[PDB]
RNA sequence: CAUAGUCAAAAGAAGAGUUUGAUUCUGGCUCAGAAGGAACGCUAGCUAUAUGCUUAACACAUGCAAGUCGAACGUUGUUCUAAAAAAAAAAAAAAUUUUUUUUUUUUUAAAAAAAAAAAAAAUUUUUUUUAAGAGUUGAGAACAAAGUGGCGAACGGGUGAGUAAGGCGUGGGAAUCUGCCGAACAGUUCGGGCUAAAUCCCGAAGAAAGCUAGAAAGCGCUGUUUGAUGAGCCUGCGUAGUAUUAGGUAGUUGGUUAGGUAAAGGCUGACCAAGCCGAUGAUGCUUAGCUGGUCUUUUCGGACGAUCAGCCACACCGGGACUGAGACACGGCCCGGACUCCCACGGGGGGCAGCAGUGGGGAAUCUUGGACAAUGGGCGCAAGCCUGAUCCAGCAAUAUUGCGUGAGUGAAGAAGGGCAAUUCCGCUCGUAAAGCUCUUUCGUCGAGUGCGCGAUCAUGACAUGACUCGAGGAAGAAGCCCCGGCUAACUCCGUGCCAGCAGCCGCGGUAAAACGGGGGGGGCAAGUGUUCUUCGGAAUGACUAGGCGUAAAGGGCACGUAGGCGGUUCAUCGGGUUGAAAGUGAA
């Protein structure tokens, strides 16, 4: 299985909303995110507004 | 603390050659010796990693301490200047107060003698 | 001994794990020194699993000598904070697999 | 450039019936709402997640819940066998033989290869017996069969009897210890004892302890510096009711000196002084584990402390200490008492408030299940072994904004039931049913793959599950309360202040919308009503947010203690106040 490792904590912050992410493939190598993974990161973030409609 | 720092200072690693590198020996009493040598090799890398983490945390702590040491003397200089301004402001207020106090003192002696 | 271990969350037939630094005599779901991260054992919609860890805190506890347990060794290695466990150098148990492709939305064979 | 940037943290505020011939006010009683570790009535299809002795901290049959280590150490007590490495696939009943190279010893400086009995050959060969207290018998198997020893049984799990401050919440302090885990620096020398040995005990130096060329630079121990985690002790603040309980204390309050503790200290022996607590409630009595939190509520409060998590106390009832880094120790020891069971009658044994389970009490609360596959723990170098911790199944409408009980069509307005100046298919049950077309969620049945997945290097109890495919026929699945007003919903028959209903006002005395039945209707819905408990309504203890002339309520009037409250200016300071930063506010 692949994993999506997230760097939690105030020092691992990718910005206002969450922490930075990488992959670390089952063979021992790690890569940055793809576009699908980047969409997942964007769509799972919290949003600073009341629920509209 | 930013996206760019974790982009540029992350070791992304290569495919490890240690995975699946076992060969089948011919003697069971030999295989357990290599098994224990692998177990012995794991503990050395752990203590090497332990020594590497000790260095970084101490290097963080000394920088934090020198940052606090800089901030403290900057605040001490600013507070000494504020004290120096306020002290002379109080001094000139105390010197201007005495003339009205003296002029108020004379009339009280005057109005008490007239009642006397 | 200070240990990095997993504590069970979630509900019946739905596991979830929290990586916590605890004293060794504490209960499984009881007192802890710190909470260090989470781990989802179930596979997500992207075909992979999820993990988050507090890197500075795990560095501190490893530097002062905490002993990770046997799944935490695996997860810290895949996170790249520890050397590999000794028994991962052995290669998987091969064999035939049911490689018939399945349509992802309906669960029937394509 | 971008895995950037968006500044969200609530919602929640209702009235009605009843004192009078009628009115306004004061003032209670009752109802509409939400909820529970609930009980009972009637009636019930499914899946999942939670919950389930609140009473007798009453007594317990049966089984399991703490073991592990031969890599610390001897003992005896079984078994079968008499140098190493490499090759053997063809011609004239077959497991072990044939060949080469190193290497150890014996026999006569090159070569060769224990005793007793019977047989043969020229010392050896075939068979047996005793071998191995024996001029070193060479290798392997389990020794569990009993022990010594090390680590762990101080963790995990249960209950809330006691405790009103020695506890708890929150923040601190100095006068201490700290096995296992991380990192340095140095050693691990020699005698004796336990039938036999030792990492078991005694001694000497300085403290000790050795194992392994099967684990030889790999484990372990000792001393000294330290990190980390726990523990002992002390403390500021906060934390029930009662004055129809006003005095309590005598090691009591302090001082000196000794002893003790790892550690401050009346912790206590002797001596000295008379202090200490109290109207800001000591002491006495009653009740109670505390917190994070649960239910309710336009913020506040009130009731609760059940599940889960943190701290504390307890282990049949009282009193002790040993071992140990850590206990005054739930399934360890000693002593006393009550109960209980065996006895061969001398005496021994026992503590389910651990998981199941049984009597008893009660309105009422569960299986004498499966597995260590995941997580956590103990022992072990590991291999692995234990684990009623846990994970997962069983029972119970106990709870939860879930799902289903069909979707269309149908007028012979069928039969039947009820009502009717007995009007309009006479009105209604009623398109309702029967019948016809469609689709099978939940459940039923039959099969198939399973590194689908919880788990990876491998390890799957759950799993007779889940997933996929197929068979089918609307087929298996709707009740509970109410219909005088409050309060949505009306008629016939029987009864006759009787039977009876009822939360409040009240109905029943020959045409009862209020009792009981037929029919019809309303509200919820796998539920729905009755009882108990909590909050709201209740501004009905009023901080938010009430009162005391005539309705409950100004002391008969003063003086004063504590307390509460209370003029002006100028200056100083920084305890309260206030702004920023850091630590903390567990999950
Ligand atoms: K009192
Ligand atoms: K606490
Ligand atoms: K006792
Ligand atoms: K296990
Ligand atoms: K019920
Ligand atoms: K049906
Ligand atoms: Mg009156
Ligand atoms: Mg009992
Ligand atoms: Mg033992
Ligand atoms: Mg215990
Ligand atoms: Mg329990
Ligand atoms: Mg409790
Ligand atoms: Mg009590
Ligand atoms: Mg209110
Ligand atoms: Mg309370
Ligand atoms: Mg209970
Ligand atoms: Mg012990
Ligand atoms: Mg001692
Ligand atoms: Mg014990
Ligand atoms: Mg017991
Ligand atoms: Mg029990
Ligand atoms: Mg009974
Ligand atoms: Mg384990
Ligand atoms: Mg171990
Ligand atoms: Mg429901
Ligand atoms: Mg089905
Ligand atoms: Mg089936
Ligand atoms: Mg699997
Ligand atoms: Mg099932
Ligand atoms: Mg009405
Ligand atoms: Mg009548
Ligand atoms: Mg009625
Ligand atoms: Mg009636
Ligand atoms: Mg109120
Ligand atoms: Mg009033
Ligand atoms: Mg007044
Ligand atoms: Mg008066
Ligand atoms: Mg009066
Ligand atoms: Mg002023
Ligand atoms: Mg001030
Ligand atoms: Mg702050
Ligand atoms: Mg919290």
């Amino acid at each position: 299985w692949k994993i999506t490792v997230e760097k939690l904590g105030p020092q691992g912050k990718r910005g206002n909303g969450g922490g930075w992410k990488f992959v670390s493939l089952p063979d021992g190598s790690s890569r940055p995110l793809n576009e699908v993974e980047k969409m997942y990161v964007k769509r799972e973030a919290p949003r600073r507004r009341r629920k509209i409609l | 603390t930013h996206h760019r720092h974790h982009q540029e200072t992350h070791s992304f690693l290569e495919p490890e050659s240690y995975i699946g590198s076992w060969e089948a020996p011919k003697d069971p009493k030999d295989a357990e010796r290599m098994l224990a040598q692998l177990r012995r090799d794991y503990a050395k890398k752990v203590s090497l990693y332990r020594k590497d983490y000790v260095h970084e945390i101490e290097m963080l702590r000394v920088e934090k301490q020198r940052k606090d040491e800089a901030r403290l003397v900057a605040e001490r200089a600013a507070n000494e200047e504020r004290r120096r301004l306020k002290a002379e402001a109080a001094k000139v207020r105390a010197e201007e107060r005495k003339i009205f106090q003296d002029e108020f003192r004379k009339t009280l002696m005057k109005e008490r003698a007239e009642k006397l | 001994v200070v240990r990095l271990r997993l504590s069970r969350l979630g509900c019946k037939n739905r596991p979830f794990f929290r990586v916590m630094a605890t004293d060794s005599r504490s209960p499984r779901d009881g007192k802890h020194i710190e909470v260090l991260g989470y781990f989802n054992p179930l596979p997500g919609q992207d075909g992979g699993k999820r993990m988050g860890l507090k890197f500075d805190r795990i560095k501190y506890w490893l530097s002062v000598g905490a002993q990770a347990s046997d799944p935490v060794q695996r997860l810290l290695f895949r996170s790249g904070l520890l050397p590999p466990p000794p028994m991962v150098a052995m290669g998987r148990k091969g064999g035939e697999r049911d490689t018939r492709p399945v349509d992802p939305m309906t669960g029937r064979f394509v």
